Formats: C-alpha cells, structure tokens, sequence
RNA sequence: AAGACCAGGCU
C-alpha cells in the first residue's frame, strides 16, 4: 500500500459503474447526473481542461 | 413536480386533469384532440396540461424514511 | 438507396444514436479512465 | 484514410493531414487534440444511405449504434487542422445536388449545422434570428435560471440550493434539448407575455408581473441553508461538547432563545427559525465554557428540514443541518427571457388590474417594447408567435436554428387558422377602465426563467456596526 | 513589509486615508416608479428603520421626539438611541428603561430616518459630479429604491439587477450643504458642455410624439382626466 | 405624469408585423443585393485579368478592398433607405425611431433588409484557415459571401457562416468594453 | 433520542456521548424526527 | 341626470358557464361589476394549517398551497359566516370556520394518489367542490399525511385563492363602430362572434354620435359557487359599497 | 421581508377616516374626496356617474401611487349647487340603477330555468 | 487575465465546430474561458508504434 | 481571526 488515489465518479473504478436505474435509485443516485468529478472532503470538483 | 391545481393565468382547475389527459394519449387521442376532449378551450389553460413535467413519478423511485 | 429528402428524419436519427452511445462527459470519463 | 476508416490497424483517434505545396505529410496521434464527427462524401453522394437509416431507427434490440456505424466507414473524426485540407458541405440537399457549381469536389458534409454550439447556447430558440451579444448574454444568464438541478436533492446537504415549484418544458423547444435532458429538468415556465406600455413601470429593462397568478404559484420557490458543525478536540481538555448551554452560564452573553434546542443541543426539524436563534449549542470547555454556537444568517427567517449527526474521518461528532424557505417573487426579482431581456419585476398587478382579451385571458408578464428596437431580439417575437401557434395546435414547435422548414409567413398562416390575428396582434382592453387600447399590443406563451439573484439577499444597511481591528473602520461585507 | 502596507492599492495611503468604509450607508437594487418626483427617492422600511439621523432637542420639537422616544425602536418612527449633554448613550432597543426616557433641551435623539431627509444618492462608477446627487426620501413597501426615470441617464442606470448607494447625512450643516448644492434640480444643467442632463426618456418620449400630433383630439373625460395628474395646474378648464 | 397617463388610452407595442415588409419591397431588395453581388463579381474579375488600375498612394490590394467595401455599403444604404420608405405610419419601429426615444435607422434596415458586412479589427474577415475564412469556401475567395457579408436579414434568420461571421463581428465589441474600462479610469484618475 | 437509520429507517434509541453505528446494521448516518410542537402554516 | 334604465338578456346558462348581455348603461359600470365577479366576491378557502406528520416528498407549505388552492362547496354557507375578524369568538368556531383533517398513510405496495377525496369536513355543506378527484400528492409506501385545516371567509384582493372564477369574458361593441380600437388593415383582423356585419366588410361605419351600449359577458364559475349567483353575489356586494359610502359620507356630511 | 400584509388593500388601520372632504381654494365651489382603502373599482364608478350630471362642471380621479390604496377626487360644480349634494346624489343614481340591474338579472335568470 | 492584448480573446476561425461561438464568460476573462461543442471530442492519444 | 484562491453580477 502507497497511498489513495481520488476516484471520478462513474468511471470504470466507480461503484456506479454499469448499475442500471433501479440500483441508482436505490443507492440515492440520480440517473441523469453524468459523473465526470470527484469528491474530496465532501464538496464536488471538477477539473478544468 | 406535480400538476398544478390552478391555471396560473385564468385560475380554472387543471389538477383534475393530468390523469385523464393521460388516459386519453394513452388511448390514441393527440395532444389537441385530448385537450378538447378535456374541456380546455384557450391556449392558458392549454399550455398547462400540454407543458407539464410530472418528476413527481421520479421522486418515487426512491426509497423514503421509515 | 439515396435518402431523398428524408434528411431531417435522418440526421436527428444519427445524432440520437451518437448521443445514445457517447453522451455528454466522456471527455473526462475516457481520460480519467485512460 | 482506407485502413483508419477501415479500423485495421489505425485507430479513428488518428489524424492524418497531407500538405501538398509544403510537400509534407504529419500524423498525429497525440492526446489532448479536438476534434468532431463528419460525414464522408463520395464523389457527389453520401456515403449514409437508406440502410444505415433504417437500422439506426431500428437501434433498439439490434445492437448496432453509433460504433456500427463509425465501423462502416460511414463517419469519421476530423481534427483542427485536418479540417484545412477538408472541403464541407453545409447540406447534401442543397449542395450536394448539380447547379451552376460552386464546388464539386467535396470531401465531407456537416451532421447538422446546430451542432456548432454549446449546451447553454443550445436551449435559446431561433438562435440565427438573434443578435451574437444577445445569445451571449443568454448562455451566460442560463447557468443562473433557476429549476430542479437534480431529482435526488432530497437526500443532498448543500449549502445555497434553489428548487423550483413548477417546471415546465418549453412550448417552443430545440431539436437538441433531447439530449441535454432539459424536459426532465426544466428551468423556467411558460408564461403568457405582452409586449405593451401599460403603466410605465415596465419601462428600461423592468417587468410588470400579475399577481394573481404569483398568488398561484408561479415562479414560486424554496431556498436551501446547509450548516456544517464539528465536534472536535485539540489541547490536552480543550474539547467541543453539543450540549444545551444555560444562557448566562458561558461567555458568549447574548439575547438570543436558546429554548428551541433540544437534549443533544440540537434543533429537531419543523422548528420555525427566524433570525438570532441558536440551531446547534456546542460548547469548548475553557482550560469556564466558551459559547462556539452556531446561528442562522440573518433574517433568513427559515425551518429546519433535515438534521444528521454522524462521525467524520478522525470520528467525533459530526452534524449537518438543512433549513429550507419558500420565496415568493418579490418587486426586486431578476427574470428573464430565453434572449437576453433581463428584467426586475417594475411592479405587480392583480388580475383586476391587467388588461385582457375578449376571452378574458391577462397575461402574465408585461415588457416594455423599447426593449426591442435596439437589442434587436427578433428570436423573441418569433418564439412569442410559435408558442401561440404551438399551445392552440396541440404539438410543440419547432425552434431548431437552421431548418428552413420554419419561416415566419408559414407561422403567420397557421396562426389564422385558430381564428387570431397573423401576426399575433390581440385587442387589449384596459383593465382600469374597461375601455378598448387604441392600438393592438403583441401576446403570446414565452419562456421565462427565474434568476439566482432577489433582492432579499442584497439588501443591506450600515449604521455604527462592527469595527475593524487594526484600522478601526467599519467591516467589509 | 511596511512598504507593502504602504505602496498599493488598498495600501493605507490610497485605501484608507483617500477611500475609506463608512458608516450610515445602504446599499439595494433600484426599480422605478414614475409617480416620484425626480429629486425623490424611494426607501424601503427597513433601511430607514435600520438608518439613523441624530436631532437636537429644542423647544419646539421636544414633543414629538418624545413621542418618538415612546414608540422606541420597536414601533417603526421612533427613537434609536438618545445622547445626554454629558456624551453618554442611552439605548432604547433592548429594554425600556423608563427613567432614561426623560428628554430635556440639549439632548440627541437618533430617530429613524422619515419622509422628507436629505440623501446622497450614488452609482458606482462616478464618472462625473452628476454620479452624485442630493435626493428627497419618500417610504415605500418591499424592499427596492425606486426613483424617477428621467433620473437614469445622470446615472447611466438601468434596472437590470443594478444596485445604487445611499449615503445618510449626519449633520445639520451637510444637510445644508447637499441641499443647498448637490439637489438634483440644481443639477439639470451640466458645466461641461452647456446641455441639460435630464431628459424625458423611455414610452413618454415615444407618447410625447404620439401625444402631439396633429390627429389627437381628446374627449372630455380624457380631459379631465390629464388635468387630474397636473400638479401645476390652476384649475381652468381650456375651451377645446 | 400626465403622458403616462395618457399612454394609458393608447397604448404602445412592438411585433412581428413591424417588422415584416411589402413583396415589392423585399423584392427591390432581393434585386439590388444581386446586382450589388455582380457588380463585386465584376470587379474581382477585373483584377483577376489585371484590369484594375491602382489608386495613387495605395497599394493594389488596398484599392481592391476599398472599391469592394464602397459597393457593399452602397448596396447596404440603397436597401436600407429602400426599407425605410416602405414603412407604414403605423409602424412601432418608426414610431419609436422619429421620436428618438430609442433605435435607429440602421437597426431598422438590419431588422427588414440586410444585416450587412461584418468587420473584424476595422477589416473584412480575415483567413482564419490557410487561404479561407470556413472550410465550407473555396481558397482564395474574396466575394461577399466567403468574406462575411450577411446577405440575410433578422427577420429571415442567418446561414451557419453567416451566424458565425456575426458571432466573430460580435466578439470585438464585447472585447473592446471589456478592455477599454481599465485605460480610461487611468486616464481619468491622472487628470484629477 | 430517537435517530432513524439512514440506510434501513429502523429508529435507534440512542443518548450523548454514545457512538453512532446503527444497532441493526452498524451503519452510521442518522437522521432527528420530526419534533412534536406545531407549527402553523398559511395557505397563502 | 339620472340613472340608467338597464335590460339584462340572458343567453346560456349551464352549470359552468353564463353568458349574458347588458344594455344601456355606462362602460365604467360594466368594467366595475366585471371586476368584482373577481376581487370582490366572498368565498370559502382553507387558510389556516396545521401538519402533524409530513413524510412525502413534498415539503409542508408546498402542501398547505395546494390545499388552500382547492376550491370548497361555498354556495350555501358563505352568507352565513363572519369574517374572523369579524367574529365574536377568540378561535376557530362553526361560525367563523370550518374544519377539515387528513389522515392518509401507503401501506399497498402500488403508489397512492391523495386527492381532495380525502379532505373530510365536519359538515356536509362544503366538501370539496370535486365530489374526477383533484389531486394533493403521491404517496410511495411506507409514507404518511395526516393535518388538520381550518377554512375561513375572504374575497379576491387578499388571495387568489379567494378568487371565485374562471377567468370573466367581456366584451363591447364588436363591429368596431365607435372606433375605440383602430386596425391598420382591417381586413386581416377575424370576426367577433358577436359581429351583426356581412361576411365581405371588415368593420361598421364610424358613428360619431355612439358611445357603448351594449355589454357581452362570460362568467365561467370555478365550481365553488354557482355562475348563476356569482353575478347576484356580486351586484349585492357593490351595492353594498356604495351604500356604506354613502352612509359614511353623509356622516362626513353632517 | 418588507411586504405589507395583505388586507392593506381594503381594511382601514385603525384611526383613518374613509372619506375625507378638503375644499379646493384655486377654484370656487370645487372639492377633493379622499377615499381611503379603495382602488379604481368605486373610483371609476363614481366619476363615470358624475359626467352625467349636468351641474357638474369638473369631475376626475385618480390613485396618487399604486403601492398605496387611496382615491383621490375632485369635484367641481356651478355655483348654486354643492359638489356635496353632486356626490351624494350620485351615489344615490348608482345604486338605484344596480337594484334595478339585481331586479332584472334575476328576472331573467327564472325566465331562464323554468322556460 | 490581466493582459491587454487582444488578439487571444477574439473568436477565431478554426473554432467553428470545436468550440460554441455565444458562450463566453463577461468581464476580464471575455474569449479566455471557452465552452465545448455538443459533438467536439477530445483525443485521448495512443502509441504511434 | 486573518490571508489566499476561485466563481459570478452592474457599468
Ligand atoms: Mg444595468
Ligand atoms: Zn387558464
Ligand atoms: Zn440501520
Ligand atoms: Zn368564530
């Protein structure tokens, strides 16, 4: 072990990954929302191209 | 949300309708032909059933306290 | 075998299918993930 | 280019530019390069056919898709400067087909031309109609409208969320608002708009509002507060405890109700809040007890929605609490139109005081004209037109930029059919007097969005308040 | 370093001897209102109750300023705090302290700000002294300033989301001052090219054509009517 | 006051049938962008063939430009002046232009006639790509359409180039307000 | 206190300086009932 | 120098809807009585709520609006009760209000509709005027709704939810004879369905001696009152008015 | 936070008189009636009443800010007759003429249902 | 941000079809913030072996 | 407490 690396939702190391909407819904996920940032400390970031 | 229960503009009752209106699409009647159908003559009314998002249904998906 | 002047139906039927497929982020999923 | 869009070997990532006179040819397979989808032409024909149509309709269950259709050398990706040795063509129907020729030599078509922009800049009907700054004005005005940013917000803790009461889908919507899923998650309301000087106190840029219908629910909204608060411990009994204080029995002596706190110190939801009271009582154990409370932000004036206690990373005693308020719009309000006319609301009249139809219809807001001319929001009128079309007809129009399927005499003549003026004039009649209005004033469904900024949250007065330390002048904020 | 303390922008010198934060200042959005007069201003209730103007106790006032005192800080016309010849303040917020409310000549009673003060009234970027001009305070509900339209252009407003500053004289003699120099009808003519400042915008420039052609003939109700909105007017009847 | 109130009974409006001409008029104006067009096509010909002679004291180019923006502006003002005299006494637009309360008439001829050039820099659209302003237009092409004149008018709704030949024309005048701000508060602040 | 589970909505008796985990499921997010005291809304 | 001599005819009249015509009288009385079909005529509405427990995911004042907005049976009653702040007694009593309480829970797996079927009132007068059903809120399992409300006496200038029509049609002179309104082309304008003219003139001659003579209405009722005494109702309170001026300016008088 | 309740609009805070009659001294025989806690419902009523009488030589009205409920009306009439008795009597006419209006409507209205 | 010059803010040629030509933030920072095109894509790069 | 960064609004 070396160190923890953020994790961007919905990628293919997400937990939400491939889950259909009936999972989505039970985790308290919105379908529509698209991922694509991360979680540090609670608040939602997004990196800037 | 959930179907208004007044048209804003005119104040008719439009809450009663959302099912029916459903129903009727449902039943192969177009959007016109189910509003006349329904009884909502000027485009005030109109607009509300014909505009409407009911995300009251997505609400439900998930699972509530207690 | 032309679309003839069908084009209207057409070009919104692929960009559905494009949209269907990629979605909007997969900028940020596929660089992440890569 | 056979073996890229054959896949074999090169991927579709991969650009491939040939400059001729410079006698050089790059390849470039580096990340970072942008690029979007073109339709291969050859000789004078597409490439897509009727097949390709037809399976793509039939996309469901039939596991072909847009990669399908990329493996058929039917579409490819082109880069920036690719895109110099690239002939386009804008349409195949109209330049594709022999005429005295411009070009016969193209190479690529264009998908569609709306694809050019943004996905703010993709909700603004008949764009093209517009004036660029309007449209800018517009795509940067969308990210503040106000709606339902996410259907699970019930189980969110954010701090400054809007939710709106009663979304609604635009009457007049843009072939693309599909994919950006904007009927799920609208922002604004149809609202039936006149463009009159009925009072003056719509004129510059202000907005009359009716309100009856406010009293209706429209535009009606609620405000969410997120308060964060840690247990926590630093010296060796220097410790946070959430405890119920006794108001004169630690050091931060001040009026407010500590009453509302329950056992555990904190307030249980559906406790009305109003400004000064106590939602959290932690008290730091003074190496007496120092008072570390939290309030609310003043005059927020609130109910508590949702209180959570857990533990955090290092594992003490974590809470976060949600007040929520419902805000009526207000006189100081910022609305506005899908075309760049943002407006505060000049004044509301109830539905006695609007001016109506012959059917007894009162619009909902009033513009000033002057705001027209100069701004040269045409878009405006064409979608006021279209929506009126559009709610009598029963279907919802069509606002794509560049169809020309879409002309205003066409709207005009199936606007006659409904028994209304062409051009989307309406006899008003005053609401004061009941007297007819000498000219006949422009009506009609728009869609209107309610913006982030009210005037409850940038209200403010200063009279000897609190003082700086160090230059002894008031505080900034 | 000092010299960073010293050198820029809000640096001491420039941000806080040249500009600084003030006190009795307000800040909203502006709305308009044609039925004010263009030297008025509209003040929502709260600022005005929030804002204060300390007045001398004399013999001619001490009733009603006592009165004032009796409505407190609770009832929105009273009194805020009340400073004895001596210099100590005595406040009239928290508690009614009824001994205290006793008010003889050469008391200060900061009373909430009525109908009839005299403010400063600002936009931003300042660009000329017309960016400034002394207003007459009138009390309106919600929670907007509200000011005449003809106004705009001295300020270049629009009212678009744009918020203007009021600053609240603390003295008799600035009171004097900006009534007696920076009023806005004093203001109407600008030194730098001879013009006038203020000007009928907006619907009433467009109606003002429309009104004065030659094809507008007016019923008497209309009439009569028009010579009800007249402030001037001496009360004769023109024979059409 | 008392207008306002009397505005009351009239009442003011723009729409949509202020902004729509007559079929001769869109006629005459369909007829002089043509010949506008031919007249440039005829002068890029010229200098194709080498024909045309250069002004004194400016370059080839210069001269080319010039006598091409002399006959664009020409035809814009024609149709302009065109649009103008077919408005109606009942028309919002020109009731609120004679009055002077805001508009003018160059935004009524962008309104009914013709948007007109669009200028980046105080200069016709410049090549972007190698030798083209889009990859939609040939190389080498100095004609009205390729360069970024707006044949259409607002009411009739803009071509994609077109479009974006306006959004580059629109972006120099927001560019411009944003920077001009900071040198004239300097300027303003040393003076004091 | 009563504390509803965040994850099975099974209520917790639970009282101060206790550490949070539910005590069906160890999970550790909790949510406060709705008090008993009434509140009085307008239907304005 | 006096009053009108004014005709009433009456042309449909249904269980929604009456339309009506009024000649010979003034455009500004016409104008008033259109005005207080809206603002001016008293009706029943809840306006006091109390929530016990509130588990949708509606939040509580989004639930206590769209009661206030259900329309009520006003057609008996609403004579009978005081204003509350006219009423003798300190709290909610039959004569000043009228209680009605919710009590809903899903325990069926398929989602619940709350509807106005739901409301109970402690008399028969004033259910809900839909008793298909005007839907308050959908309830997923395990969710529950219980309240009490109290309905009180009020008219249209408080709230809309007082307001006791449908939107009111007026209209006058439909061949535009005294030329209050001027067509630029009257040719393109459609037909009024009042209009007495030929199907190939546009408009009726100007008539420079005219003034407006006849009324057209359509009051289209809510459901709370009767169409039929919605007009009754509100001539009565403009009436009332009046004579309340009259009465505290001969006062002012004397 | 600054919005005044509701019943502003028709209920009188508790002092204010309902009418209020100053003399106009710019002309003879004219009058001003305030009429506190009204709107343009009763004002145009009142003054479209009072055109008709022909003793009448000035009658108007207006609302002096609309965030503010209040009627303002000035009467002016020949010089035997006072703007008191004008107003009085048009009261009067109008409520004699909306009784005949009630009588007729509800004629009509049994006219209507029983055929 | 605080550079005067204007030739990186103005809306290039080669934007069309990569970049929305309406889209752009007011103020100091008009053309340096740029929003992506509904079909832009952006390389994700591979070996050229 | 303060400092830093960021985002946005009105000219
Ligand atoms: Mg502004
Ligand atoms: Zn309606
Ligand atoms: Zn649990
Ligand atoms: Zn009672």
């Amino acid at each position: 072990f070396i160190g923890k690396i953020p994790i961007m939702l919905r990628s293919t190391y997400c937990l939400l990954n491939g889950l259909t909407d009936r999972d989505l819904c039970e985790l308290n996920e919105c379908p529509l929302d698209p991922g694509g940032y991360f979680i540090i400390n609670g608040s939602e970031k997004v990196l800037i191209a | 949300m959930i179907i208004p229960v007044r048209c804003f503009t005119c104040g008719k009752i439009v809450g009663n309708k959302w099912e029916a209106y459903l129903g009727l699409l449902q039943a192969e009647y177009t959007e016109g032909d189910a509003l006349d159908a329904l009884g909502l003559k000027r485009y005030c009314c109109r607009r509300m059933l014909l505009a409407h998002v009911d995300l009251i249904e997505k609400l439900l998906n998930y699972a509530p306290l207690e | 075998e032309i679309t003839p002047d069908l084009w209207q139906e057409a070009c919104w039927i692929v960009i559905s299918s494009y949209f269907d497929e990629k979605g909007l982020v997969r900028q940020q999923l596929d660089s992440f993930d890569e | 280019r056979k073996l890229r869009r054959q896949m074999d070997i090169i991927v579709s990532e991969v650009s491939m530019i040939r400059d001729i006179r410079e006698r050089e040819i790059r390849i470039y397979t580096d990340a970072g390069r942008i690029c979007r989808p073109l339709l291969i032409v050859e000789k004078q024909k597409l490439l897509l056919k009727k097949r390709h149509i037809d399976q793509l309709k039939e996309r469901e269950y039939n596991n072909y898709s847009w990669q399908d259709l990329v493996a058929s050398g039917v579409v490819e990706y082109i880069d920036t400067l690719e895109e110099e040795t690239v002939m386009l063509a804008m349409t195949p129907d109209d330049l594709q087909e022999k005429e005295v020729a411009y070009c016969s030599t193209y190479t690529h078509c264009e998908i569609h031309p709306s694809m050019i922009l943004g996905v703010c800049a993709s909700i603004i009907p008949f764009p093209d109609h517009n004036q660029s700054p309007r449209n800018t004005y517009q795509s940067a005005m969308g990210k503040q409208a106000m709606g339902v940013y996410i259907t699970n917000f019930h189980v969110r803790m954010d701090t400054l969320a809007h939710v709106l009461y009663y979304p609604q889908k635009p009457l007049v919507t843009t072939r693309s608002m599909e994919y950006l899923r904007f009927r799920e998650l609208p922002a604004g309301i149809n609202s039936i708009v006149a463009i009159a000087s009925y009072t003056g106190y719509n004129q510059e840029d202000s907005v009359i509002m009716n309100r009856s219908a406010v009293d209706r629910g429209f535009f009606r909204s609620v405000f969410y507060r997120s308060y964060k608060e840690q247990e926590s411990k630093k010296g060796f009994d220097q410790e946070e405890v959430f405890e119920k204080p006794t108001r004169e029995t630690c050091q931060g002596m001040r009026h407010a109700i500590y009453d509302k706190l329950d056992d555990d110190g904190l307030i249980a939801p559906g406790v009305r809040v109003s400004g000064d009271d106590v939602i959290i009582g932690k008290t730091v154990t003074l190496p007496t007890k120092r008072d570390c409370s939290t309030f609310l932000r003043t005059s927020e004036t609130g109910i508590v929605d949702q209180v959570m206690v857990t533990l955090n990373q290092e594992g003490y005693k974590f809470c976060k609490i949600r007040v929520r308020s419902v805000r009526i719009p207000q006189i100081g309000d910022k609305f506005a139109s899908r075309h760049g006319q943002k407006g505060t609301c000049g004044i509301q009249y109830r539905q006695e005081d609007m001016p109506f139809t012959c059917e007894g219809i009162t619009p909902d807001i009033i513009i000033n004209p002057h705001a027209i001319p100069s701004r040269m929001t045409i878009g405006h009128l064409i979608e006021c037109l279209q929506g009126k079309v559009s709610a009598n007809k029963g279907e919802i129009g069509d606002a794509t930029p560049f169809n020309d399927a879409v002309n205003v005499q066409k709207i005009s003549n199936l606007l006659s059919d409904y028994g209304y003026h062409l051009r989307g004039n309406e006899v008003l009649y005053n609401g004061f007097t009941g007297r007819k209005i000498t000219s006949q004033i422009f009506i009609g469904p728009t869609y209107y969005q309610r913006l982030k900024h009210m005037v409850d949250d940038k209200i403010h007065s200063r009279a000897r308040g609190p003082i700086q330390i160090l230059n002894r002048q008031p505080m900034e904020g | 370093s000092l010299k960073q303390r010293l050198k820029g922008k809000e640096g001491r010198v420039r941000g806080n001897l040249m500009g600084k934060r003030v006190d009795f200042s307000a800040r909203t959005v502006i709305t308009p209102d044609p039925n004010l007069s263009i030297d008025q201003v509209g003040v929502p209730r709260s600022i005005a109750a929030n804002m204060t103007f300390a007045e001398i106790v004399t013999p001619f006032n001490i009733d009603r300023l006592q009165e004032l005192v009796r409505r407190g800080n609770s009832q929105y016309p009273g009194a805020k705090y009340i400073i004895r010849d001596n210099g100590d303040r005595i406040d009239l917020r928290f508690h009614p302290k009824p001994s205290d409310l006793h008010l003889q000549t050469g008391y200060k009673v900061e009373r909430h700000m009525c109908d009839g003060d005299i403010v400063i009234f600002n936009r931003q970027p300042t660009l000329h002294k017309m960016s400034m001009m002394g207003h007459r305070v009138r009390i309106l509900p919600w929670s907007t300033f509200r000011l005449n339209l003809s106004v705009t252009t001295p300020y270049n407003a629009d009212f678009d989301g744009d918020e203007m500053n009021l600053h609240l004289p603390q003295s008799l003699e600035t009171r004097a001052e900006i009534q007696e120099l920076a009023m806005v009808p004093r203001m109407i003519v600008t030194p730098q090219s001879n013009r006038p400042v203020m000007g009928i915008v907006q619907d009433t420039l467009t109606a003002v054509r429309k009104f004065t052609k030659r094809d507008v003939f007016l019923e008497r109700g209309e009439v009569m009517n028009l010579l009800m909105f007249l402030s001037t007017w001496d009360g004769k009847v023109p024979q059409p | 006051t008392v207008i306002n109130n009397w505005l009351l009974i009239e009442g003011h409006t723009i729409g949509i049938g202020d902004s729509i001409a007559d079929s001769k008029t869109y006629q005459d104006i369909q007829n002089t962008i043509k010949k506008a067009k031919q007249d440039v096509i005829e002068v890029i010909e010229k200098a194709h063939n080498n024909e045309l002679e250069p002004t004194p004291g400016n370059t080839l180019r210069q001269t080319f430009e010039n006598q091409v923006n002399r006959i664009l502006n020409d035809a814009r003002d024609k149709t302009g002046s065109s649009a103008q005299k077919s408005l109606s006494e009942y028309n919002n637009f020109k009731s609120m232009v004679v009055s002077g309360a805001k508009g003018s008439k160059i935004n009524i001829s962008q309104v009914i006639a013709v948007v007109g050039q669009q200028n980046v820099e105080g200069k016709r659209i410049p090549f972007g790509f190698k030798h083209r302003t889009l990859p939609h237009f040939i190389k080498d092409d100095y004609g009205p359409e390729s360069r970024g004149f707006v044949e259409n008018s607002y009411l009739a709704g803009l071509t994609p180039t077109e479009f974006f030949f306006h959004a580059m024309g629109g972006r120099e005048g927001l560019i411009d307000t944003a920077v001009k701000t900071a040198e004239t508060g300097y300027i303003q602040r040393r003076l004091i | 206190m009563i504390y509803i589970c965040g994850e099975c909505h099974t209520e917790n008796e639970i009282k101060s300086r206790d550490p949070i985990r539910c005590r069906e499921c160890g999970y550790r997010i909790m949510y406060k009932k709705r008090t008993k005291r009434l509140v009085v809304f307008d239907a304005r | 120098p006096y009053a009108n001599q004014p005709t009433v005819r009456i042309t449909e009249l249904t269980d929604e809807n009456v339309k009506f015509i009024i000649e010979n009288t003034d455009l500004a009385v016409a104008n008033s009585i259109r005005r207080v079909f809206i603002a001016e005529v008293p009706i029943i509405a809840i306006d006091w709520v109390q929530i016990d427990a509130n588990s949708s995911v509606l939040h509580d004042e989004f639930i206590a609006h769209r009661l206030g907005l259900i329309p009520l049976i006003s057609d008996d009653i609403v004579d009978k009760l005081q204003y509350s702040r006219d009423c003798t007694c300190e709290e909610f009593c039959p004569e000043c209000s009228v209680e009605f309480t919710l009590d809903v829970r899903c325990n069926e797996d398929q989602t619940r509709h709350v509807t106005s079927r739901d409301l109970i009132s402690n008399s028969p007068r004033v259910i809900p005027v839909t008793s298909d059903d005007i839907l308050i809120v959908k309830l997923r399992k395990g969710q529950e709704l219980r309240l009490r409300a109290y309905a009180k006496k009020g008219f249209g200038k408080e709230h809309a939810k007082w307001n006791p029509t449908a939107g009111v049609a007026f209209e006058y002179d439909p061949d535009n004879a005294l030329r209050h309104t001027v067509y630029p082309k009257p040719e393109e304008w459609p037909k009024s369905e009042y209009s007495e003219l030929d199907e190939d003139e546009s408009q009726a001659p100007y008539d420079p001696n005219g003034k407006p003579e006849r009324f057209y209405y359509n009051v289209e009722s809510c459901g709370s009152l009767r169409p039929e005494t919605i007009v009754l109702s509100a001539l009565s309170g403009l009436k009332k008015k009046l004579s309340d001026l009259q009465t505290q300016l001969s006062h002012e008088i004397q | 936070m600054n919005a005044p309740p509701a019943f502003e609009s028709f209920l009188l805070f508790e002092g204010e008189k309902k009418i209020t009659i100053n003399k106009d001294t710019k002309v003879p025989n004219a009058c001003l009636f305030t009429i506190n806690k009204e709107d343009h419902t009763l004002g145009n009523i009142i003054k479209s009443q009072l055109l008709k009488d022909p003793q009448v030589l000035f009658a108007g009205y207006k609302v002096p800010h609309p965030l503010e409920h209040k009627i303002i009306i000035r009467v002016q009439t020949t010089p035997d007759y006072s703007p008191q008795e004008a107003f009085t009597n048009a009261i009067t006419d109008l409520i004699s003429e909306l009784s005949l209006l009630e009588e007729r409507f509800r004629v009509a209205i049994k006219d209507k249902q029983e055929g | 941000r605080d550079g005067k010059l204007a030739k990186p803010r103005q809306l290039h040629n080669t934007l069309w079809g990569m970049v929305c030509p309406a889209e752009t933030p007011e103020g100091h920072a008009v053309g340096l913030v740029k929003n992506l095109a509904l079909m832009a894509y952006i390389s994700v790069g591979s070996q050229p072996s």
